[PDB]
RNA sequence: ACCUCGAUGUUGGAUCAGGACAUCCCGAUGGUGCAGCCGCUAUUAAAGGUUCGUUUGUUCAACGAUUAAAGUCCUACGUGAU
RNA sequence: CCCAUAGUAGGCCUAAAAGCAGCCACCAAUUAAGAAAGCGUUCAAGCUCAACACAAAAAUCCCAAACAUAUA
């Protein structure tokens, strides 16, 4: 997870989900990609 | 899975769901994942009887399901 | 906390003003007056 | 030379004396390089700013390396930097005379256009590098085509002209009314209140 | 009642009832969650502190207030009871509570599709 | 015509993939 | 501070409520409007001249096979003179009604694809499609006439 | 910022700094090129100065100092000095700043600002800040009395902490956070070649004198056309490692570094860190000399010396291939040396031989093993060996159902090789 | 599964080329390029042929072959043994329309090729293609 | 140059420390060029802890030996009516 | 969301570099597909796209209490 103001999904498996009161990219094939806003 | 049979009557209404389940499970895909699996695709209130490798059947009368239904209980029941 | 450095509402950073309602309709109010003026004065 | 022509960091004849810091220059709105001329896009700055030659080589390079030279060309709508910038030496008390020309810059006026660009070439092909360099301008800026550029002109006009508030800035500030001109700038009388110092408010009727 | 107060929005997690104990370090901030479910009268007793005027007669009203978290409440309080003020915010109905008539009254908006598992 | 129309489904592919050049 | 400021220079009040009495002001247009009240005609001819030259048609769902295996089944096919066509259904709709078929309304959808001739080879071309347990024969008309399954099988024997 | 600088080169006669090699118009003509390299100024005069005590604090004799302080205050369009006398100490460095009124740069400090102002890395900006500490007589070109008496004195029986104090923990301080900040930036590029190290990539040092052609002879050797080999001098600022495929269809890491200088603290300058670190690591270095350019034995000397100085590896000094760029410009030129291969990097024309000398050079290094061996087939045997070795040649036997693959494996391969497929 | 070559008739050597990717799904070498002789002695010699080579899970072999490929043929027809480099402006070699015709008459006969169009126009026009993307002109 | 020059005693240290977290250690957690061990990076966490010495007035710095770590700061560069 | 055959593994180039290492051509057939818009391969093989069909953080302790709906 990394703290990204603005959140850019980096492949086609990235996606957005808003929980806990702020929005995550999310990636189960490249973790990495895991962003929080 | 073992064989996935699939009726219908076209001319009769109602076969969208079945159609398109046919369609699907007919896929390449699927038939490559599983050759041995066989497919009887007849044709003749539509039905589809899927024997598994358990000799379980599962029959789903698809007159009022849609094919989305149809293949998420397939999926299931071949994830037993 | 919540500190405005210096003197309120002379510096660069003053305390933020805000207009309400109540100052909205006083002005809009004096501006009806005056435009009433004008039409007064243009005959 | 379809690529965009490098830009000097000073005038070749540098300037010797040094001038005040007029800020009318970047105050109001811009009435050169205002509309498109052998293009179809450009960068339209939204607000007020100098551009510095780092500022220069930022667009130069971005859009040099993200164009297509054989179907894109660009050019400068802005003269190179020439309004000398001075700075006294760090720690300098103040007085003792005015500084030392440190640095060059041009001035832009919202509502002018930085690079423009063409060639056979859509909007969707350019606005990608165009945004990007407005962003990273000193000002505000946009990637506008001559289409985007009309419809927001007009736009703008239809505000003006449907806008349901009896009262407007220009009408109050031409009149006086409430005697606001003790508190309004005699620039106001023409910028009716769509500029304030050097950021234009595009949503201000 | 004063255990059974409703807070609009999220006043639950949001508001923060603050103190010190005046020892360093001893700077309580507790949601109101928190607080209620600490002590179920805190909500209301602060609320009436902070509206009532900041005097020395503050605590005297205080004294003359009196709360009771649940429907008990003492003989001679009950005894000494003479009117009963309206609540100040009346309660929605919910559906179990809506009686049929109303169902009924309140007409159906749209046509569902027959062919859909809802 | 078929191939009227095949010329601008090519035309409309060239375009598509100008614009997507960047993206 | 200068008129001109890197920050955004805080307004005189009086000018601030100026602003804001004089900010745009949007039309409310009352009731919101929101809730108020070639290649197409080519493949129309094209149909039009299958359907007038083909004496037998029959349809099938040829999309679950591979691309080699739909190579080899429309090879299989051109060996005899029958010809194996794809149409959308989204404009075979109307074709349909267009030429006097009304029976045939419940027969295109989904996948469909159609199998024009006029000399039948349909017991080779069923002998073909034994051995592979899919892709079931579905109804068609020959000669303004619909024939279900049963119907075919029968006019083969 | 459009600056005029007087070079003032410190020709050295008789005694230490006495230059065999290399003559004064040559070094005079290298500062020029210095500091043209810069973008921001050009020479503007130039003086060549006897010296015979070139290591006292004013490098010049009283006599030869006082005609020197009189023509640079006489010209007042130089706006700097350019001493060609590698690093000045601080007091020579004041002493001839407020004699001349004007900053005095040597080599040292030309080249700080040469990777500050061209290569804006952190690094360049901390060393520059780190050598600039010295910090003392603001206001050049005139003595200024002071009379700081009475500044902060006793206000009962003590004082707080005055001038001098205050300048030394400010220095202490900035000095401190400086080594910190270069400390981390040196570890995280050490972290960025973790994953080579573990690939175990063969990693080769291309080093040599500035413009020897290092990045154009990369450039030949790996076939990228995105390397821009330039003729300024310090042109391949910042270290870059890029890839390419040798005769034996190895691959190999060049490590495109900095070009040296003569007469330059290598060790001292921070930006160098990088390439001396790098080729500290490097499994083999590449010594490209310009055999074409008249200082090519002063070149060799002063890169021989700051290797040695680098304190590497006995084996890595030893084996170091030599390379003779610049062939070309030599009409007629036959190595005398052995082991040295002549190359042209423009016209690429012993590249061939030095492919084949230096992938000899990292077979011998790498310590990889040439060998055959025997895999089952559809084990994916072959296939685990394409990706983990390099493969000479294949050749398949079909009745067996086995291959004979000529492979290039290290130990570490080898190990998991016969561990994974025993 | 399916295995492509562009295995030329005559140069049936095991190894290089064809061993390693064909053990890898599993092969007798020995008996593919002996199956792949008998088809070089079928037919015409040195000249290279398109395969498409079943790899059954029974791991046995049903070769596939066809006409040789189109650039060669193009090139042999035309008296060019290496292609242009251009390709554009580059011209080795020129073939006449009739030509053209008499070398399709032979071509759109393969099962696996997928070249079965019953129009001459199908063929001929990407026969064209292919020799303006090859170093040849088309004559009239 | 806005308070203080009919005085607001001002470096470093001792003593006692209050506070912030932008966390040095201990806790939980995501990523990694995370095989393991070490690490790096980010989120959350300020309850507790955060060494002794040689030279140097040093705060610091270097060095020696350790430690889980030997944190960055604010407090009139905290604290001389201690 | 589905789906991808193809003259052929377009030529040259290279040990092979086959849409996919580099340059030039960059057509054309199938109802429908850029000699391929991206991954991957030692090279292949395999996976996708266009085309068919269907905002912010600091150091003593947050800082009025609270309130969305009874007619300006
Ligand atoms: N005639 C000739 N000129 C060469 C040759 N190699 C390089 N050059 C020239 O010398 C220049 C050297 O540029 P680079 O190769 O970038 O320099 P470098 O070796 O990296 O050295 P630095 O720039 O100091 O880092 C080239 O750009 C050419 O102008 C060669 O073989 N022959
Ligand atoms: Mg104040
Ligand atoms: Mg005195
Ligand atoms: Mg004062
Ligand atoms: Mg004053
Ligand atoms: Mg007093
Ligand atoms: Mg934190
Ligand atoms: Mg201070
Ligand atoms: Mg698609
Ligand atoms: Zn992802």
């Amino acid at each position: 997870f990394k703290n990204k103001t603005v959140l850019k999904k980096r492949c086609k498996d990235c996606y957005l989900v808003k929980r806990r009161g702020r929005w995550y990219v999310y990636c189960k094939t490249h973790p990495r990609h895991k962003q929080r806003q | 899975v073992k064989q996935v049979r699939v009726q219908f009557c076209p001319f009769e209404k109602n076969v969208e769901s079945t159609r398109t389940f046919l369609q699907t499970v007919s896929s390449e895909k699927v038939r490559s994942t599983n050759l041995n699996c066989s497919v009887i695709a007849d044709v003749r209130e539509p039905c589809v009887d899927v024997l598994f490798g358990d000799g379980h059947r599962l029959i789903m009368r698809g007159a009022h399901l849609t094919a989305l239904e149809m293949l998420t209980a397939f999926a299931s029941h071949i994830r037993a | 906390r919540g500190r405005i450095p210096g003197r309120q509402w002379i510096g660069k950073h003053r305390r933020p003003r805000f207009v309400s309602l109540r100052a909205k309709q006083n002005m809009i109010r004096r501006l009806e007056i005056e435009a009433e003026n004008h039409y007064w004065l243009s005959m | 030379k379809p690529k965009l022509r490098f830009i000097e960091r000073a005038p070749l004849v540098p300037k010797v004396r040094r001038e005040p810091k007029n800020l009318s220059d970047i105050r109001g709105p811009s009435t050169e390089a205002t509309e498109f001329t052998e293009g179809n896009f450009a960068i339209l700055a939204l607000g007020g700013g100098y551009l510095h030659w780092g500022h220069f080589e930022m667009m130069r390079l971005t859009i040099n390396r993200s164009m297509d030279p054989k179907n894109m060309f660009a050019i400068w709508r802005v003269p190179a930097p020439f309004k000398p910038i001075t700075r006294k030496s760090v720690g300098h008390r103040m007085g003792g005379g005015k500084g030392a020309i440190d640095h060059y810059v041009t001035p832009v006026k919202a509502g002018r256009l930085v690079v423009e660009m063409g060639g056979r070439c859509e909007f969707e092909e350019v606005q990608g590098f165009l945004d990007q360099v407005a962003h990273k301008l000193p000002f505000a800026a946009k990637a506008v085509s001559r289409g985007t550029l009309e419809k927001m002109r007009k736009d703008q006009e239809e505000r003006e002209r449907n806008n349901q508030n009896p009262w407007t800035f220009e009408r109050i500030a031409t009149a006086n009314m409430l005697g606001i001109r003790k508190v309004l700038s005699p620039y106001d009388l023409t910028h009716k209140g769509k500029y304030w110092g050097k950021f234009y408010m595009p949503k201000r009727v | 009642n004063t255990r059974h107060i409703a807070f609009s929005g999220n006043k639950w997690e949001q508001k923060v009832y603050s103190s010190h104990t005046g020892y360093p370090g001893g700077f309580r901030q507790v949601t109101a969650a928190q607080l209620h479910l600490r002590d179920p009268v805190a909500i209301v007793k602060l609320a009436i502190y902070g509206m009532l005027p900041k005097n020395l007669h503050r605590r005297t009203m205080m004294e003359r207030l009196h709360l009771f978290p649940d429907e008990y409440i003492p003989e001679d309080i009950l005894k000494n009871l003479v009117e009963e003020l309206p609540q100040p915010r009346k309660i929605p109905k919910r559906l179990d509570e809506y009686t049929q008539e109303e169902i009924d009254a309140f007409p159906r908006l749209w046509t569902p599709p027959e062919d859909y598992r809802l | 015509s078929r191939e009227y129309w095949r010329r601008l489904r090519k035309q409309n592919i060239w375009r598509h993939n100008r614009l997507s050049k960047n993206k | 501070s200068k008129a001109v400021t890197r920050h955004r220079r805080v307004m005189h009040f009086q000018r601030q409520k100026l602003m804001a009495v004089t900010e745009y002001i949007p039309p409310k247009p009352a009731i919101h409007p929101s809730c108020l009240p070639g290649l197409i005609r080519l493949l129309r001819r094209e149909i039009a001249a299958v359907f007038q030259d083909n004496r037998m048609i029959a349809v099938c769902q040829n999309v679950a096979l591979s691309a080699e295996d739909k190579l080899l089944m429309r090879h299989q096919l051109r060996k005899h003179k029958i010809l194996m066509k794809v149409f959308p259904n989204q404009v075979l709709k109307p074709f349909l009604e267009d030429s006097k078929y009304q029976n045939l309304l419940p027969l295109f959808v989904g996948h469909n694809m159609l199998l024009v001739s006029e000399e039948p080879k349909v017991k080779e071309m069923v002998r073909i499609l034994r051995t592979v347990p899919f892709l079931p024969l579905l109804g068609g008309c020959i000669d303004d006439t619909i024939l279900s399954r049963q119907g075919f099988i029968n006019y083969s024997k | 910022g459009t600056q005029r600088v007087c070079l003032v080169h410190p020709d050295v006669k008789w005694g230490p700094g006495k230059s065999q090699m290399t003559r004064a118009e040559w070094q005079v003509a290298e500062a020029t090129a210095l500091v043209h390299t810069l973008d921001g100024w050009s020479v503007v005069q130039t003086m060549v100065v006897s010296t015979k005590t070139p290591d006292r604090k004013l490098i010049f004799g009283k006599g030869n100092f006082e005609h020197l302080t009189e023509k640079i205050r006489g010209s007042p369009d130089i706006t700097c000095v350019f001493l060609n006398v590698e690093r000045m100490a601080a007091p020579t460095k004041k002493e001839l700043e407020a004699a001349w009124g004007v900053e005095v740069f040597d080599r040292f400090t030309v080249v700080l600002h040469i990777f500050r102002c061209n290569a804006r890395t952190k690094e360049a900006r901390l060393q520059v800040a780190l050598a600039e500490m010295p910090l003392h007589r603001s206001n050049l070109k005139r003595d200024v009395a002071h009379l700081y008496r009475g500044v902060g004195s006793r206000y009962i029986m003590g004082s707080g902490e005055s001038f001098m104090q205050l300048q030394q923990r400010l220095l202490r301080e900035k000095e401190a956070k400086i080594r910190k900040a270069l400390d981390r930036l040196r570890k995280k590029r050490h972290l960025l070649r973790r994953q080579r190290t573990r690939r175990e990539f063969p990693v080769i040092s291309v080093v040599g004198y500035t413009n020897c052609g290092k990045t154009t002879l990369i450039k030949a050797l790996t076939g990228d056309a995105a390397i821009q080999p330039r003729d300024q001098l310090f042109a391949t600022l910042d270290v870059t490692a890029h890839a390419g495929t040798l005769p034996s269809r190895m691959t190999v890491l060049y490590v495109d570094t900095i070009g040296f200088l003569s007469q330059l603290p290598h060790g001292l300058i921070e930006s160098f860190s990088a390439t001396l670190e790098d080729v500290a690591h490097s499994d083999l270095i590449l010594h490209v000399r310009d055999v074409s350019h008249p200082e090519a034995e002063l070149q060799k000397c002063s890169v021989l010396s700051t290797l040695r100085g680098l304190q590497l590896p006995a084996p890595l000094l030893d084996s170091m291939v030599e390379v003779h760029n610049k062939v070309d410009l030599v009409p007629g030129y036959s190595p005398t040396e052995p082991n040295v291969v002549p190359v042209s990097a423009l016209r690429g024309h012993g590249l061939q031989e030095l492919k084949a000398e230096l992938d000899a050079a990292v077979l011998k290094a790498t310590g990889r093993q040439i060998l055959t061996l025997r895999v089952r087939l559809a084990g994916a045997q072959l296939s685990w060996l394409y990706k983990e070795a390099t493969v000479q040649e294949v050749d398949v036997i079909p009745e067996d159902g086995a291959a004979d693959v000529r492979v290039i494996i290290s130990n570490s391969a080898y190990g998991k090789f016969r561990k994974l497929f025993p | 599964g399916v295995i492509r070559a562009i295995v030329r008739a005559g140069l049936a050597m095991p190894g290089p080329p064809l061993g390693p990717v064909l053990g890898q799904r599993g092969v007798s070498i020995n008996q593919f390029c002996k199956e792949f002789n008998e088809r070089t002695k079928d037919i015409k010699e040195g000249i290279p042929l398109p395969t498409k080579i079943l790899v059954k899970p029974d791991r046995t072999f049903e070769i596939k072959i066809g006409q040789p490929t189109v650039s060669y043929f193009l090139k042999a027809a035309a008296g060019i043994e290496k292609g242009a480099r251009q390709t554009g402006k580059e011209v080795a070699g020129l073939v006449t329309l009739k030509h053209v015709y008499e070398i399709a008459r032979i071509k759109a006969q393969d099962e696996a090729f997928a070249l079965q169009d019953v129009p001459l126009s199908s063929v001929v026009r990407s026969i064209i293609g292919s020799a303006r993307s090859l170093g040849i002109r088309v004559v009239k």
